[PDB]
């Protein structure tokens, strides 16, 4: 029942998911008698890690009983206390662990906030499931109070090896020595759009320049201001316009590759108040031309 | 626009997502002989387009298509209004007249004032005392 975190200096990355898919996971399963446990790994130095689909990931290999009407109290928040039904579920199960979730840097950007904390320290009081982390800051045991503490009850490993972090040097720019701001998402952006089809840049080109002329034209200001729903292309405009550049043939062949955009977070997909269904780019102006003169305009 | 023009085109009350997919099958799949030519006119086009632009870029690229029948005479206030909202590349590719009426010279507003008053102006009436 102990959770179980590695510190140290350099990058644990490799160590962590060897032991914890390799090791780990063949080896419940042998004792616990075929399959093996499912290993969901967790890039948490990836800014965009979002926790709702984190939390949409881990009911799809549970597969709780969701929430009664009783159980949703005006406005709850539905992934907390769709946890704390599932810890009341599972305090009665057998002991066995059907999970292995594996999170690579417990305390990066996008994971060190406090909605974050709170969803993996209540789902570490699941016995049935192993938390299996790791941090890189310094200061990471600021992070966890008593009751954050109590509810991890880790067990410490200094795992010092000196590795290079050469993945988690993706994510954010390194030729500027650190000031990329760790939280754009649109470095690793630039990592995504080097090795993708030609058909694939065409049309997130395509995405990215008619979303500029969006903000361009309802800002009416040149600071820097996050991409948003109001700045991007509906779905079924963006098809007529990527239909005459020869992109995409129809609805379904657009709709599968742009999933592979959405999946990785570098595009988003989202209904407004009327029914359109808006895509757009999470990133800011000045990263958006930036990105569109770097990598795609060379053709 | 879209549930009031397809309700003129067809006599059908539809919502406007099913508005627009009904009109743009109509444009661009019905056939020339069975159809017939719609000129359109979107009136203050400005009022429109404020909040998402996707509504002034569907009536244009209608009438591009070869099997469309569709005069879109959309009057405005600003000469900018599709350049600015659709960009250079969809603009160019509609090829669109661009017309813009100048406000009327003072000896234009003679020939309107005193043109609606050819009737009365130097005219006898018969008015009674009491």
């Amino acid at each position: 029942g102990f959770s179980l975190l590695f510190y140290g200096v350099g990058s644990k990355r490799n160590f962590l998911e060897e032991f914890a898919i390799d090791y780990l996971s063949p080896k419940i399963a042998y004792s616990q008698l075929v399959n093996s446990i499912p290993c969901l790994i967790l890039n948490g130095y990836n800014p965009s890690c979002n926790y709702r689909d984190v939390f949409k990931e881990i009911t799809d290999l549970l597969v709780p009983a969701e929430l009664t009407r009783s159980e949703t109290k005006y406005w709850g928040n539905h992934v907390i206390l769709q946890i704390q039904k599932m810890i009341d579920f599972y305090k009665n199960q057998p002991l066995d662990i059907k999970l292995i979730l594996v999170v690579h840097n417990l305390d990066g950007p996008s994971i060190r906030k406090n909605t974050f904390q709170t969803m993996l320290s209540f789902l570490s009081v699941i016995r049935q499931i192993a938390i299996v982390a790791s941090t890189d800051h310094i200061y990471a045991p600021l992070l966890w109070d008593n009751m954050k503490a109590q509810n991890y009850n880790f067990v410490f490993h200094d795992i010092s090896n000196f590795e290079p972090s050469t993945v988690e040097s993706t994510f954010q720019d390194v030729m500027k020595m650190g000031k990329s701001d760790t939280s754009s998402g649109a470095e690793g952006a630039k990592y995504v759009l080097q090795s993708l089809t030609v058909n694939s840049k065409k049309m997130y080109k395509l995405l990215i320049e008619t979303q500029m002329q969006n903000m361009g034209n309802l800002s009416a200001n040149t600071g820097p201001k996050r991409g948003t729903q109001r700045t991007g292309v509906e779905l079924k405009l963006f098809n007529h316009l990527c239909a005459a550049d020869f992109i995409a043939s129809n609805e379904i062949a657009l709709r599968s590759m742009l999933r592979e955009f959405i999946e990785h977070k570098m595009a988003n997909i989202t209904k407004n108040n009327s029914g359109m269904e808006i895509i757009w780019v999470p990133y800011t102006y000045a990263e958006l031309e930036k990105l569109l003169k770097t990598v795609l305009n060379t053709l | 626009c879209y549930e009031t023009l397809w309700n003129k085109v067809s006599g059908e009350r539809l919502t406007w997502a099913a508005s627009m997919e009904s009109l743009e099958f109509y444009f661009k799949r019905v056939p020339k002989n069975k159809k017939k030519t719609i000129v359109v006119l979107l009136d203050e086009l400005d009022a429109m387009v404020t909040k998402s632009q996707d509504i002034m870029y569907n009536f244009f690229n209608w009438t591009t298509y070869e099997n469309a029948k569709l005069i879109v005479i959309a009057v405005a206030n600003t000469m900018d209004l599709p350049e600015r909202q659709l960009g250079n590349k969809i603009t160019s590719r509609i090829g669109f007249t661009r017309i813009m009426f100048t406000g009327y010279t003072h000896e234009e507003l003679k020939n309107i004032i005193d043109l609606r008053l050819k009737g009365l102006n130097d005219s006898f009436f018969y008015v009674d005392t009491k």
